[PDB]
RNA sequence: CACCUCGAUGUCGGCUCGUCGCAUCCUGGGGCUGAAGAAGGUCCCAAGGGUUGGGCUGUUCGCCCAUUAAAGCGGCACGCGAGCUGGGUUCAGAACGUCGUGAGACAGUUCGGUCUCUAUCCGCCACGGGCGCAGGAGGCUUGAGGGGGGCUCUUCCUAGUACGAGAGGACCGGAAGGGACGCACCUCUGGUUUCCCAGCUGUCCCUCCAGGGGCAUAAGCUGGGUAGCCAUGUGCGGAAGGGAUAACCGCUGAAAGCAUCUAAGCGGGAAGCCCGCCCCAAGAUGAGGCCUCCCACGGCGUCAAGCCGGUAAGGACCCGGGAAGACCACCCGGUGGAUGGGCCGGGGGUGUAAGCGCCGCGAGGCGUUGAGCCGACCGGUCCCAAUCGUCCGAGGUCUUGACC
RNA sequence: UGCGAAUGCCGGCAUGAGUAACGAUAAAGAGGGUGAGAAUCCCUCUCGCCGUAAGCCCAAGGGUUCCUACGCAAUGGUCGU
RNA sequence: ACCGUGAGGGAAAGGUGAAAAGAACCCCGGGAGGGGAGUGAAAUAGAGCCUGAAACCGUGGGCUUACAAGCAGUCACGGCC
């Protein structure tokens, strides 16, 4: 027995070091790349378009426009190749997956996605709190 | 030719060396050898194995406390590892080290009565133009007066799946003696929870 | 193949399969014991065990939820005030299903019994 | 995944705008071209006086695909269009200056001029 | 499709051998826990079915 | 030619599905070359596997585009219409050219024009029932014999070496990537997910409001979507190796003092053959073997086999079920029990319920609240149901040879 | 005046076979009643379908099908009270 | 009768017994049917009634058949009844 508990044992690859976010709010993920036997940390930053929750190997995809072409990247949420991920802004999604933005991509999405104050306000307030409460 | 019984647990991915490595973890528990075969009494060479210790006694009367290590007699004994003559009793997953290649026998998910096209990846009929109720159908099966019959291997629809299947040369990614786990990449046959037997490869041996 | 798939279609499309389970619930809760065919029965259990359990919750929300399927206000009172309490210390299994030895004559159907437990 | 009949955006300045795949050059029978694959194309829409004319049969390499590219590191990328760069038979760009992102798979397939000329490589 | 038709009237031998599986099985019955009569198992008896739960009353 | 078929053997082409032949298109092995190398030419061996996608035409064929290792040729009623098509041909309508005074007519053209749910036998794919396998049982397995499979390219190192004035450019040996095909799998990617959540319109309704139900498809529409089934997704396969051979290359060697691979011998030598791999497999009536069980009752048959009744090991039946499945089978349970259902925990999906408070004239907005709802996935728990039972099942044929 | 054949004629009975099918995919569930017997009849409740109709009225045509009592052999594509 | 708008077409279908003596009454059964009883020279003359053939269906018995393959017979030997 413990069919899932065994496969759930299987991960020493879970990682707690990355931030909370949901679809709709924009983030920036730094990712190890090769680029000809050298090594670089490339950043990729756009709206997170969706999140697939499987526990370990959940994955989340990020969309942005780059030099006049939309791009989506799909990252494994536990990937050993993610150095860090910063949330660069929060936004109010209204539904789980937003693919609908692909056929907007214009000003109409900054109207559809207006920033989520509740989670913004609780970020600052969480950052003031942890800042004040570490030192003294 | 080392081998051990197990059950397919489930799949996941492992991130080894900045690569994904999808893996199928099969649990191969301790395996209490209950018989040996000899060119003397038998005419070939193997071990009976035995697995999944359960039943209190459903075992009833024919049994072996003859080798007596059948203490806590196991549900499935599935046996031959063929030419395998191990160290002592009780083969473990210690048997395999990572980077070892292995073949895996198992029982393919049963599809029951399955069309040609999914049995045999036939083409089927067009979905339009003439059409008329042959979209999923096999076509001609033969010629005319000669031979005036149907070849003895002729691919047709019937029960497909739920059969013996051995996918070969799989890489052992990891082995976890602690919980008796083992990690191979990919193809291994059949449902989670089904029995699999796991042998050294035939690429070299 | 339709492997590890839960729940029966019983020779009727979805909306009729709903109406079936609802109309069996209203009837069972009403008479306390009912005779259907064995498979329609085995499949009624879950439908009402949940309907009952939500009455054990008692909250207005939980009522309104039961009111979606059972739809009749008076029955819901009888569910909430009369029936629900009897199970308060019963965790699960608020229904019994017992097979009858008589085959329905003229379609041949196996019959069973469905009653609220006690 | 590109196949014959597929239209492609032209990601360089040669003067082609749209090309349409006519063959994918991989094997005898390869079914689809992807990022880093060379195809043969007919030039469908082209800007006046270009290096390249409408109707020319040419070779292109595929720098972008609407169908996601999967990487070993477990991740994927996908772009908003399918795009190609028109190339000569020695297989280097016919243009100066490519436009928009290119897939990093190109480097690995040996196209170092185009990845270089590319504004962003993802 | 054209009209497949049987080519030969089948022998009495042959239909009767077709039917070699057609024979019935008697219903499987067990003696009633309380009452005298026979009942197919796992079924509430046509007379006084069970104990703990409330049987259909022939009582 | 006119032999079976005119009380009917459906006719081109396509499609589907192939199977065979080899006079071999490619790949493998070879000899000769007017074979420097690379690349060809020609002929020999070889049928294992492979043998592309388009434009045009009803086309076969052919021509052409773009590729390729190659874009083989034949046969199987010009394979295959109780498998499909119906563009062509090949009824009836209509027109053109042409022929005919005409009615009409044309391997001349044009547009149109009914392709028949139900498989008895053989054959083929699957799956069971019976009996047999001379004592009966529960396991486990040998493999006679079958089947599957069998392709190939680029690049790189060797080495810009050998060879060549140069340009070009090997053998052999090694490495890494592909294509297409196969088997499996669902972690990822990507689909479906008929009621898992949400939103929306019209109407009717419960109960006026709030909230909600029906219907708008066999989901009203829309946005998503677990398991499962899936390919676009992933893993793995072709081998290695062993043997015998083909053409061929040789050794030794006469007949024939020489010579000769051959007449006696022997060694090399193919993607082919036999093994090797994978799958089936003792109805292999030639019914195999191993482990373990139960036992050698009672009567009649005083006897060649038996018979009847309980029995024994064991099975069935019935029931709860199952990534097993058309039914049957197979597998797991059956209270000394976690088998299904319910409940609970988790996963997962939807995306912050209802109620209430506050802001706004209002539509609405905020908070409570990642809320509420929540199939299947991983578990837990005897609350509901797998209760109680019933039936069947050996007591072992003889001859013959070796043991206390 | 003699039958084995005439795709003979008339009748009977087989085979195919317990096979196809049981005639619109608007749809059913339960409780009670009746009766020798009930999925199929009666009554309640719930669910679904029609609503420029699948409701109502008239003309053709049909000719007792009308209402009621008693009744189930057959007719009813099953059953039938 | 039926079929055809019509002219018109156009069938099947005989037999208890000498005599109804046409089976009271009891039993099973809702009836149908049957078992007894009774009638009769006779009731497999019982009204679906003289005789009652054959194909066809069935029950019981004997011989036989699950490693044989065929126009089904025939010739021979052997077994069992
Ligand atoms: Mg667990
Ligand atoms: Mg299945
Ligand atoms: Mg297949
Ligand atoms: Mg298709
Ligand atoms: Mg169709
Ligand atoms: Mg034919
Ligand atoms: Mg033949
Ligand atoms: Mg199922
Ligand atoms: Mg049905
Ligand atoms: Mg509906
Ligand atoms: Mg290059
Ligand atoms: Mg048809
Ligand atoms: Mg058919
Ligand atoms: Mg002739
Ligand atoms: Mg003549
Ligand atoms: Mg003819
Ligand atoms: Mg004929
Ligand atoms: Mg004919
Ligand atoms: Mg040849
Ligand atoms: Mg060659
Ligand atoms: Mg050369
Ligand atoms: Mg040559
Ligand atoms: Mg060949
Ligand atoms: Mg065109
Ligand atoms: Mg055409
Ligand atoms: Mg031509
Ligand atoms: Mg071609
Ligand atoms: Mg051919
Ligand atoms: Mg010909
Ligand atoms: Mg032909
Ligand atoms: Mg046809
Ligand atoms: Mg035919
Ligand atoms: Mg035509
Ligand atoms: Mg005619
Ligand atoms: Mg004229
Ligand atoms: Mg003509
Ligand atoms: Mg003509
Ligand atoms: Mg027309
Ligand atoms: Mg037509
Ligand atoms: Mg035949
Ligand atoms: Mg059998
Ligand atoms: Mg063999
Ligand atoms: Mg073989
Ligand atoms: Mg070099
Ligand atoms: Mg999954
Ligand atoms: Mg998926
Ligand atoms: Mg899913
Ligand atoms: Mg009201
Ligand atoms: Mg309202
Ligand atoms: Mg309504
Ligand atoms: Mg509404
Ligand atoms: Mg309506
Ligand atoms: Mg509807
Ligand atoms: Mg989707
Ligand atoms: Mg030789
Ligand atoms: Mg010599
Ligand atoms: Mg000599
Ligand atoms: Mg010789
Ligand atoms: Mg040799
Ligand atoms: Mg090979
Ligand atoms: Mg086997
Ligand atoms: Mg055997
Ligand atoms: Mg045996
Ligand atoms: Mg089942
Ligand atoms: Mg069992
Ligand atoms: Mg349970
Ligand atoms: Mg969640
Ligand atoms: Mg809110
Ligand atoms: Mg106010
Ligand atoms: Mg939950
Ligand atoms: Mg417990
Ligand atoms: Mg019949
Ligand atoms: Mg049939
Ligand atoms: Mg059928
Ligand atoms: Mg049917
Ligand atoms: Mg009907
Ligand atoms: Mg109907
Ligand atoms: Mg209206
Ligand atoms: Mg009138
Ligand atoms: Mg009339
Ligand atoms: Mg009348
Ligand atoms: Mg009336
Ligand atoms: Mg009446
Ligand atoms: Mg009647
Ligand atoms: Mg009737
Ligand atoms: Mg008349
Ligand atoms: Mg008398
Ligand atoms: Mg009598
Ligand atoms: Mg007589
Ligand atoms: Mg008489
Ligand atoms: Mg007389
Ligand atoms: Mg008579
Ligand atoms: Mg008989
Ligand atoms: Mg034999
Ligand atoms: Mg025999
Ligand atoms: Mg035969």
């Amino acid at each position: 027995n413990r069919g899932a508990l065994i496969k759930l044992v299987e991960s020493r690859y879970v990682r707690t070091d990355l931030p909370e976010f949901r679809p709709g709010d924009t983030v920036r993920v730094s990712y190890k790349v090769k680029e000809g036997n050298r090594t670089r940390i490339q950043d990729f930053e756009g709206i997170v378009i969706r999140i697939r929750r499987n526990g370990f190997n959940t994955t989340f995809t990020v969309r942005k426009v780059s030099y006049g072409v939309g791009v989506e990247r799909i990252f494994p949420l536990h990937s050993p190749l993610i150095q860090k991920i910063d949330i660069v802004q929060r936004g109010r999604a209204r539904r789980a997956k937003l693919y609908f933005i692909r056929n907007l991509s214009d000003r109409e999405i900054r109207r559809k996605l207006r920033a989520d104050r509740k989670r913004i306000d609780q970020d600052r307030a969480a950052e003031r709190a942890a800042k004040e409460e570490a030192q003294k | 030719m080392k081998g051990i019984l197990g059950v397919k647990v489930g799949m996941t991915r492992i991130f080894r060396d900045d690569r994904a490595v999808p893996v199928t973890v099969i649990l191969a528990g301790p395996c209490p050898v209950v018989q040996r075969r000899t060119p003397e009494k038998d005419g070939y060479t193997a071990v009976q194995l035995g697995f999944l210790p359960q039943n209190p006694k459903r075992v009833n009367r024919p049994l072996k406390g003859h080798f007596a290590k059948a203490g806590v007699e196991p549900v499935r004994i599935l046996r031959e590892i063929r030419d395998f003559n191990p160290e002592g009793d009780t083969v473990t997953v210690e048997i395999f080290k990572p980077g070892e290649r292995v073949d895996v026998t198992g029982t393919s998910k049963g599809r029951g009565f399955a069309g040609v096209m999914k049995r045999w990846n036939f083409a089927g009929g067009p979905d339009s133009h003439g059409a008329h109720k042959i979209h999923r159908h096999p076509g001609s099966i033969g010629n005319r007066k000669t031979p005036g019959r149907v070849y003895k291997g002729k691919k047709m629809a019937g029960h497909y799946g739920a059969e013996r299947v051995t996918v070969m040369n799989l890489e052992v990614v990891d082995v976890i003696p602690e919980e008796n786990l083992l990690l191979v990449k990919g193809a291994v046959p059949g449902p989670n929870g089904g029995l699999v037997i796991v042998r050294e490869t035939k690429k070299a041996a | 193949m339709r492997h590890l798939k839960s729940g029966r279609k019983l020779n009727r499309h979805s909306s009729h399969r709903l109406a079936l389970y609802r109309n069996q619930a209203k009837s069972l809760l009403t008479h306390g014991r009912i005779t259907t065919t064995v498979p329609k029965a085995k499949e009624l259990r879950g439908f009402v065990d949940h309907l009952i359990h939500l009455a054990k919750r008692g909250d207005l929300h939980a009522r309104r939820l039961v009111l979606r399927d059972l739809q009749d206000v008076k029955l819901v009172r009888k569910l909430f005030d009369e029936i629900a309490p009897r199970y308060r210390d019963r965790q699960g299994g608020y229904t019994r299903v017992l097979k009858l030895a008589e085959r329905r004559r003229g379609d041949g159907a196996p019959l069973a019994l469905v009653e609220l437990v006690e | 995944m590109i196949q014959p009949q597929t239209y492609l955006e032209v990601a360089d300045n040669t003067g082609a705008r749209k090309i349409m795949c006519i063959r994918v050059l991989k094997g005898s029978n390869a079914k689809y071209a992807t990022v880093g694959d060379v195809i043969v194309a007919s030039v469908k829409e082209a800007i006046p006086r270009g290096a390249v004319k409408e109707g020319d049969v040419v070779k292109a390499v595929v720098v972008r695909t609407k169908k996601e590219i999967k990487r070993p590191d477990g991740s994927a990328i996908r772009f908003d269009d399918n795009a190609a760069v028109i190339i000569n038979n020695q297989l280097e760009p016919r243009g100066t200056r490519v436009f928009g992102p290119v897939a990093r798979e190109l480097r690995e397939k040996g196209f170092m001029k185009i990845v270089s000329l590319a504004p962003e490589v993802l | 499709a054209k009209h497949p038709v049987p080519k030969k009237k089948t022998s009495k031998a042959r239909r009767d051998a077709r039917r070699s599986h057609h024979a019935l099985t008697p219903p499987t019955l067990v003696p009633c826990p309380e009452c005298k009569a026979m009942k197919p198992p796992h079924t509430v008896c046509p007379e006084c079915g069970y104990y703990a739960g409330r049987k259909v009353l022939e009582v």
